């Protein structure tokens, strides 16, 4: 269940791109993860029933900084 | 009888940093749909078709060709708006 | 440089698994994206550069479960 979600996160990443990607890709509800922007400094997450609050707090716990740029129905 | 007009679209993901592939492909064994995805027009890909790797070429209208094992085929069609 | 992106598609066996597979694949060097695709949502499509598909399959088989390489192609960037 759920409407399809698109979430875009700006991540610090300085050692950590692989770590952010692994953590986001392991998250429940996630169908796709992609690095976006020319500098691959944003993560686009798409899927169903993803909790963006836990995701952001888990990314901050393990990669330092993480901001939501977008949450929308995809 | 294989009829692509009656096949549901594949489950796909277009990577945003590369051009959108113009074709859907559909893989059949004895006319039973096995799976489906996307591929570029006027291009090529290596795909496992049953037991064999097959070099599959696409023309400008998503017609696919290759040495498919007996019983197997991969067919292409243009995605909407392409 | 003018080097084209890779597209690799891997079928993963399912259990309590697709999530561990996605995490392992996403953690690999040069990966731009991972997506669960296919009629049964049991295939991972990976896009990137400098990915060794044989080493990736070995890694998956070792740390997660059975996996079969289904596609290796290049992105048409022309
Ligand atoms: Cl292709």
């Amino acid at each position: 269940p759920g409407l399809k979600q698109k979430i875009v996160i700006k991540v610090a990443m300085e050692g950590c791109r692989s770590k952010a990607m692994a953590l986001v890709a392991s998250t429940g509800g996630v169908d796709s993860v992609a690095l976006v922007g020319d500098l691959r400094d944003k993560i686009e997450v798409v899927g169903y029933g993803i909790d963006p609050i836990k995701l952001i707090s888990a990314l901050r716990k393990k990669v330092g900084d993480a901001e939501l740029l977008q949450v929308s129905q995809a | 009888a294989i009829d692509l007009s009656r096949e549901r679209d594949p489950n796909f993901f277009d990577n945003p940093g590369i051009p959108v592939p113009e074709c859907f492909w559909f893989m059949f064994k004895n006319n039973v749909r096995q799976d489906a995805g996307t591929c570029y027009s006027s291009w090529k890909m290596d795909m496992k078709v049953g037991p064999n790797w097959v070099h599959i070429k696409s023309d400008d209208n998503c017609n696919l060709s290759g040495d498919f094992p007996p019983g197997w085929i991969v067919l292409g069609k243009k995605r909407p708006g392409f």
